């Protein structure tokens, strides 16, 4: 493994939970609060009562997704099965430091019969040419709001 | 192993087989290419090389010295030249012992030489397009308006 | 020099030079045929990893406005390349390189 | 001396093969027939696509 | 790649001129189609070089011209083989080509 | 002229940005391209910078 895998990529399938990120004004005072709004869950804020009842018909960017550290992209895939390199994601890993791959990746050598030194027909790495080419963004996936932020993995604003 | 300048005393320059001798003739050569590696966004080609260069014979690390083995075996140079090509020279970042970095053109092969007093070259092929800087894949800023996040190899030994 | 009697040519003395305390690294092709008990390891630097660089790019396109309506000028100073998307509507994606100006509406 | 490019990754399907080609140095293959009727083509491969 | 004492040396070159018949040096001349040659091989008026594309050829030497002659001349890719980019290191068969070799004739 | 010599040793170069610095970000460059300007059809670069050569 290269130096590639200390960063980019991660696939996950996702399906996030909702919390909310409410501001609160009584007129007196004005202060916005992390919450989770699913499940009946209390909070008193300057000794108001405040009970959040759960959020239902809530948009969902996320599916199968894949996480580069360039910009999220919407794509499918199927795990622990690509190799060679007639595909993007040839090498298939376990985890972030792995021991164990499963790619099929085929490079052919023969037998020395000349006064060089091996005769060797190499099809190299698929990764870095289908790198140009991406996926399509996830960014701009949705009707209305998210904007996807890569490093803690979420969508803001979704209306 | 514990303390770079250590390993590079510990790691003597050989020969390779190059077919390149000034594209004269097939001959062991004491430049050749080991492995490239490259998956840098800003184009840098971390060379790794038959040769040691920044290391001297005596067994100390030295900025004047360059030490080779070929076929007339291990001997001195004087860094005076080195030059990296894809066809056309490249910018050398750095050197120190079988590493080199650099930052090259768009080639379709990829070339290491000198002509000091090693005097030969070798080239293998090796594919370098197109990765550079932010969205463009046009080299060279202009000025500075956003700075923007980028991966390279380093010039510090570890 | 010895001198080793009852010879005939050619698989009789294969000669080659050799050398000691050297090691190699991999290679697709180079001599490595000898093989020995008298290994190392050694440190790999150069690694990969983050920095910032400077860089500016051309003029992003001017915008004018009607009744309901948005209109962008693009205008460039070298190729820099645009995506036209949404995210307000139903999802689209493109890219193309603005070489010389062009109005989208 | 030059390497020249591997065969290609083969698929078999019923009585029928399709190769897929990777994206390597631009490399001229050549599709024709020689039991049936003659035709030949010409393309050059330095992008990745299935042939049937 | 010849001394005019009649022996030869790679090091000079030999030019007879409006200073009449002096020595010039073998580690100034370049060669552009539009980017550097590697010097194949020297005999007499013949200068063997192995250079990249180009749409004209400039001969160039500042020993004591300091001028320069080109001319268009069109030298197009024109690789061994069906394959194209060459790569001498390796094999894997061996392919009919023709050349210029080094012998002296 | 005369004072050409003169004029040139009054406005004397100046350490100033280069966005390239061996690409790792914008710094003082003894030696920054102030502009290249060509209209030459021949291929002539007139070329401006800090330094005097």
């Amino acid at each position: 493994r290269g130096e590639s895998c200390e960063a980019d990529a991660i696939a996950y399938q996702v399906t996030a939970s909702l919390k909310a990120q409410v501001m609160i004004s009584i007129g007196e005072l004005n202060q916005t609060v992390d919450v989770f709004v699913n499940g009946d869950s209390p909070a008193r804020i300057q000794q108001s009562k405040f009970i959040l009842g759960p959020i239902s018909s809530a948009w969902s960017p996320f599916d199968k997704v894949i996480v580069y550290r360039d910009e999220v992209y919407n794509e499918d895939y199927a795990p622990y099965g690509s190799g060679q390199a007639g595909r993007f994601g040839d090498i298939q890993s376990r985890t972030v430091n792995s021991t164990d791959v499963y790619a099929n990746t085929n490079l052919k050598l023969k037998r020395p019969a000349s006064g060089n030194v091996v005769p060797y027909t190499q099809t190299p790495s698929g990764f870095s040419y289908w790198k140009k080419e991406k996926g399509v963004p996830l960014n701009r996936n949705a009707p209305f709001g998210c904007i996807i932020k890569v490093n803690p993995v979420r969508a803001e604003n979704c209306v | 192993s514990v303390a770079h300048f250590e390993a590079y005393k510990a790691t003597r320059p050989y020969i390779g087989w190059c077919a390149d001798c000034g594209l004269a003739g097939s001959c062991p050569s004491p430049v050749s290419i080991e492995h490239v590696w490259s998956d840098a966004d800003d184009g840098v080609l971390k060379i790794q090389v038959s040769m040691q260069i920044g290391i001297a014979k005596s067994n100390t690390i030295n900025h004047a010295k360059i030490r080779y083995m070929g076929a007339n075996g291990v001997q001195e140079a004087e860094r005076s030249t080195l030059s990296v090509s894809t066809t056309a020279p490249c910018d050398i970042l750095a050197t120190m012992g079988h590493f080199i970095l650099a930052r090259c053109r768009p080639g379709s092969q990829v070339e290491v030489s000198l002509s000091t007093d090693p005097k030969l070259l070798c080239r293998t092929p090796f594919s370098h397009k197109p990765r550079f800087i932010g969205n463009e894949k046009s080299p060279a800023p202009t000025g500075h308006k956003t700075r923007i996040p980028c991966k390279t190899y380093s010039h510090q030994t570890d | 020099k010895i001198t080793l009697f009852n010879c005939d040519t050619a698989p009789k003395c294969i000669t080659y030079a050799v050398d000691n305390t050297v090691w190699q690294y991999n290679s697709q092709y180079v001599p490595r045929s000898e093989v020995t008990e008298v290994k190392g390891k050694i440190h790999v630097p150069f690694p990969l990893t983050d920095s910032t660089c400077a860089v500016s790019v051309a003029p992003e396109p001017q915008v004018t406005y009607r009744l309901g309506e948005v209109e962008f000028h693009f205008h460039p100073m070298y190729p820099t390349l645009f995506s036209i998307r949404s995210l307000g509507k139903d999802p689209s994606h493109s890219q193309e390189w603005i070489d010389t100006p062009m109005s989208k509406t």
